[PDB]
């Protein structure tokens, strides 16, 4: 049967004789890609339904093409990631999920655990160095978030920064940065950054910066007295 | 069309065959309903005067779950003879949800539906006439196939199964030199080269070189061409080209393998030649990131183009067909079009209203367009330029960097992918990034832009482009300074900060080594070749891609010009800028070409971004 040269009665003849084995290696040797995928939807059909795994594991070895193919179910995605014991898979396809409903945050937990009990890379270590830092970020968030009830959740640390830096808080606004190593010239020409963009002076007490403030004062908005010879 | 390119031929067997479908649908009021992503290539071929004229169809719709709350209101109206579906089913082999639940719930009584596909020139104008009865019945095609393909899983509510295999081929929309195919998106807008799920990248690369395998092999039926030279790079061309030769050497019929030995043949040629240079993407990641600088370049980065070459903030017709005004202006240089277009006003005032309300619209355009430009972030459309000018010859510092990176990032605002994008080619143009400033870049990245952002540099960090110092789908692992002493890429070119594009000079050694014989060179096979070849040329693309296996020269046939450089992944449209010099050049110094530039569907930095993401 599998001399003819005509890329679909062969194809016919090797899944009506039973012997739904060789057939798929043809197809994927042959790479039609288009009579494949109607192929498996024909043999999934009619079978004990829980054997397309154990054929999947030992023949086609990994090739997600029926994956791919079942991208929009969400269900049957995550069983078979599941058994086939694919964590990192089954954790991207929950973050994914939760990237739709606007909330990731609920998801994190599992991504600490699932990429936790990995041993098999380095670049893994800094995503769960990056998570513990995330986690440190959320605790110091519910921390100084339920001491005034001014509405504080999920945000980055310049979101929180910018509203904290307006009515500041004096030794604690600057007491994070030895907690998270901020940069010192980040937050130099920062908190003018913050206080100008509404309506009004206070980098004329900043004089305790360099040169770019001085476009940053010019840029938005008269009143160029201020600062004039410095240098 | 018959060895001779009339690519505008093509466009009107596309609409015969629609029409000639719909007028034998039925003799009654039709209602249409289109799929979203098929719809605007549709419009872009009949117009609606056209189609209402022709045939007696009344109205179109949209495949959406509004029609579902509509199926009582929109649904149940109309209906004067019956729901015409449309398709597109060549990617994802996934119908789409919406008809499904339409048709139990609805409980329509006649489905009829269309399913694009490509022109099967096997068939061969019906094979005569069945040869007088098969000679017998001695050949039938009842069961000798499979039950169905992809729609298999339609075997729901009734038998009502009148499928129509509306046939389609590649024809120009842009302009008349360059087709276009659309097969880099599925119907869920998700790039069919860089999948955000890094997970099964494997078979989405298998089914996008296979869908550009059959394009390609319904072009070449369908034109009667006979390819003899084959210039392969990268490793994606060479499966592809390999593919392309079984396929073409198995469903080829008769009657053109004798044509086959009287033309050509052995001891003889007939003086034809085709060239099938091919390329990938991602050999050179270095040139789909600038900023555009050509009229259309700068047009197309801030207002997207759809499917369709039109926008949709505007209204007037971006087509090449019925314009002269555009033809003439839309690749020159954005500064050279005022007084271009102040002369062209002022002429036509001592000599027909058309060409005025064209001119007129074509001013308030560039008007428009002119003053965004500037008092929009005043001062980052050319800070970005030099910044980027900077960059490519080479002017990094000791930690400098980082000072420069958050120095436009609040002090004038800027959007996220503009900076992800310098920060790419920052990463790229040195070939290698140290250990010591990932945890300062990431930490600043994190820190600004949510906790997301890791995700994404972290999967953006393995095709390449954010490498770090310390099946290879052939990377480019060689410091740019280095590519600027062999190669004259800064010196003749525009639509891009003065740098000519790396493709641009790959494509220009192969048939003139001049530059290259400039820098590194004391001996040569040739200096002007007709036919492709690559000789001597190894050891400066052993290092530039770490195998000497990148090139492939293939020779087909035993013993003015068409060359067909197609394009897996995109083109960036400065390039089809350059390929006109390159035409131009290259007829001047003695060399006669065309070249038809295949082209997946347009890619520009900002669609990469949202692509990975």
């Amino acid at each position: 049967a599998l001399l003819e040269k005509n890329e679909e009665a062969r194809i016919e003849q090797l899944y009506n004789l039973d012997d739904d084995s060789i057939a798929l290696k043809e197809c994927i040797k042959v790479q039609n890609y288009s009579l494949t995928i109607s192929l498996l939807i024909a043999l999934s059909k009619k079978l004990t339904n829980s054997q397309l795994t154990k054929l999947l594991i030992i023949d086609m070895f990994n090739n997600p093409l029926y994956l791919y193919y079942m991208r929009m179910d969400k269900a049957y995605l995550y069983d078979f990631y599941r058994q086939t014991d694919r964590f990192i898979d089954l954790a991207h396809v929950l973050l994914q999920q939760g990237k739709e409903q606007q909330s990731l945050h609920s998801f994190l937990p599992q991504i600490k655990d699932l990429y936790s009990q990995v041993q098999n890379s380095e670049v893994v270590n800094n995503t769960i160095e990056q998570l513990q830092r995330q986690e440190k970020l959320w605790i110091y968030q519910e921390s100084l978030g339920k001491r005034f009830a001014i509405s504080f959740t999920n945000m980055t640390l310049d979101q929180t920064l910018s509203k904290l830096i307006e009515t500041g808080q004096d030794k604690q606004v600057k007491e994070i940065v030895k907690k998270f190593k901020i940069s010192e010239k980040k937050l130099y020409h920062l908190k003018c950054k913050t206080l100008v963009e509404a309506k009004k002076d206070e980098l004329l007490q900043f004089a305790q910066g360099y040169m770019p403030f001085y476009t940053y004062l010019k840029s938005r908005g008269d009143k160029a007295s201020p600062y004039v010879n410095m240098i | 069309m018959n060895r001779f390119w009339n690519t505008k031929k093509f466009s009107l067997t596309n609409a015969d065959g629609l029409c000639a479908t719909l007028n034998e649908i039925s003799q009654n009021d039709e209602v249409l309903v289109v799929q979203p992503s098929v719809l605007p290539v549709l419009n872009s071929l009949l117009t609606f005067q056209d189609l209402t004229q022709s045939t007696p169809v009344r109205k179109i719709t949209l495949l959406d779950d509004q029609l579902s709350d509509d199926l009582p209101s929109a649904l149940g109206s109309v209906p004067q003879m019956d729901l015409i579906f449309l398709i597109d089913v060549r990617t994802s082999l996934r119908l789409p949800p919406q008809l499904l639940d339409a048709a139990q719930k609805h409980n329509l009584s006649s489905l009829h539906i269309i399913y694009c596909r490509w022109k099967p020139s096997f068939q061969n104008t019906l094979e005569d006439t069945e040869q007088w009865q098969k000679d017998g019945f001695d050949l039938n095609s009842k069961k000798t196939h499979f039950p169905n393909v992809i729609e298999s899983q339609l075997k729901e509510l009734s038998n009502e199964y009148t499928l129509y295999p509306w046939d389609l081929l590649p024809f120009p929309q842009i302009d008349e030199n360059v087709l276009l195919t659309h097969s880099l998106y599925n119907m869920e807008n998700v790039n069919m080269y860089y999948p955000n799920l890094r997970s099964l990248q494997s078979a989405t690369e298998s089914i996008l070189v296979d869908d550009m395998v059959n394009s390609l092999q319904s072009l070449i039926f369908e034109t009667n061409s006979i390819i003899t030279n084959v210039v392969s790079i990268g490793n994606l061309s060479k499966r592809c080209s390999h593919l392309l030769k079984k396929r073409i050497d198995e469903h080829q019929t008769e009657n053109d393998l004798f044509i086959k030995g009287t033309l050509y043949g052995e001891r003889t040629n007939c003086g034809l030649e085709m060239d099938l240079i091919i390329l990938e993407r991602n050999t050179d990641p270095i040139t789909p990131l600038l900023t555009q600088l050509t009229y259309a370049g700068i047009l197309d980065d801030l207002y997207e183009f759809n499917s369709g070459i039109k926008i949709k903030e505007k209204d007037m017709n971006f087509n090449y067909k019925e314009d002269k005004i555009w033809n003439d202006l839309k690749f020159l240089n954005f500064g050279s079009i005022g007084p271009q277009l102040n002369k062209l006003a002022k002429e036509l005032q001592t000599q027909l209203q058309q060409r005025q309300a064209f001119l007129k619209n074509h001013t308030t355009l560039s008007s428009d367009v002119l003053k965004v430009v500037e008092t929009e972030e005043y001062g980052s459309f050319n800070k970005i330029l030099e910044l980027e000018l900077e960059i490519l010859m080479g002017n990094t510092l000791n930690n400098d960097i980082e000072d420069i990176i958050l120095e436009l990032q609040y002090q004038y605002e800027v959007d996220q992918k503009k900076i992800l994008r310098l920060i790419c080619l920052l990463s790229l143009c040195k070939n290698s990034l140290r250990e010591k400033d990932y945890e300062y870049l990431r930490t600043f990245m994190i820190d600004s832009w949510g906790i997301e952002k890791c995700f994404q540099l972290e999967s953006l960090a393995e095709l390449g482009f954010f490498t770090s110092k310390t099946s290879k789908s052939t990377r480019l692992q060689k410091e740019y300074r280095y590519i600027s002493q062999w190669f004259n890429t800064v010196p003749a070119t525009f639509a891009y900060s003065g740098v000519v594009p790396l493709t641009m000079r790959l494509v220009q050694m192969l048939y003139d080594r001049s530059i290259l014989f400039h820098n590194y060179s004391s001996q040569q096979p040739f200096i002007l070749s007709r036919e492709p070849r690559v000789s001597q040329t190894e050891d400066l693309i052993e290092q530039l891609y770490g195998d000497s296996h990148a090139i492939e020269e293939s020779i087909w046939v035993p013993g003015e010009d068409i060359a067909l450089v197609v394009f897996l992944g995109g083109v960036t449209m400065g390039e089809i800028a350059i390929m006109k010099h390159l035409q131009k050049i290259l007829g001047k110094k003695g060399i006669n070409k065309r070249f038809i530039i295949i082209a997946d569907g347009l890619i520009n930095g900002t669609r990469i971004m949202n692509s990975i993401s």
